[PDB]
């Protein structure tokens, strides 16, 4: 049932802003966590930092913090990610992905693991 | 963080075949929160492996996790054409989520 759905690719000048978005439907209503992972050309997947839109609490990892930006609507279980000014090394798949919560309930701290991911957005710096 | 160690970083292997994937951690990885995800190309990563070796509904019994505290190994039974992708673990036993850099499982060719 939970599915999740990505803004299009991007074309960006040095420089420049992009946000990138994660809209999430289906699952139960509790305080999953929408995370953002980078995977730059040939290369893994690092871990940027997430969102619980339910609580408006967000989590960066350190390394990324200087130059992101996570927010979300709650209302429309829409998660987003700027990246405030662009370099070539910023070119990379941006994934958004789920974490579940554990346990009975509604309400509790997101599981680490990532069930369900978004299909990517390729952003793309120009120049 | 914890530095997670996948090697070797690619393996040649045929159709059938059973293969076996490592990762270590550089420190132990609590409760093992452990995670592995199978990559294809074009494709988002899929999640295989939960909690070590909690294996999510839909997922095929031939994938199997096992392992504990810094060492833990995915196997992959009767290698299928579908399994040659990349595979990435993950631990989550830390607020710092880090990957693996990744193993290439791919179809042995002779040169």
């Amino acid at each position: 049932q939970v599915q999740l759905v990505q803004s299009g690719a991007e074309v960006k000048r040095p420089g420049s802003s992009v946000t990138v978005s994660c809209k999430a439907s289906g699952g139960s209503f509790s305080t999953y966590a929408l995370s953002w992972v980078r995977q730059a050309p040939g290369r893994g997947l690092e871990w940027m930092g997430g969102v619980i839109p339910l609580l408006t609490i967000t989590n960066y990892a350190p390394r990324f913090q200087g130059r992101i930006t996570i927010t979300a609507d709650r209302s429309t279980s829409t998660a987003y990610l700027e990246l405030n000014s662009l370099r070539p090394e910023d070119t990379a798949v941006y994934y958004c992905a789920r974490e579940g919560t554990t346990g009975w309930g509604w309400l509790g701290k997101p599981i680490g693991a990532f069930a369900h991911w978004g299909q990517g957005t390729l952003v793309t710096v120009s120049s | 963080e914890i530095v997670l160690t996948q090697s070797p970083g690619t393996q040649s292997l045929s159709p059938g075949e059973r293969a076996t994937l490592s990762c270590r951690a550089s420190q132990s990885v609590g409760n093992n929160k452990l995670a592995w995800y199978q990559q294809r190309p074009g494709q988002a990563p899929r999640l295989l492996i939960y909690g070590a070796s909690s294996r999510p509904s839909g997922v095929a019994d031939r994938f199997s996790g096992s392992g504990s505290g810094t060492d833990f190994t995915l196997t992959i039974s009767r290698l299928e054409p579908e399994d040659f992708a990349v595979y990435y673990c993950q631990q989550y036993g830390q607020s710092l989520s880090t990957f693996g850099q990744g193993t290439k499982v791919e179809v042995k060719l002779v040169p």
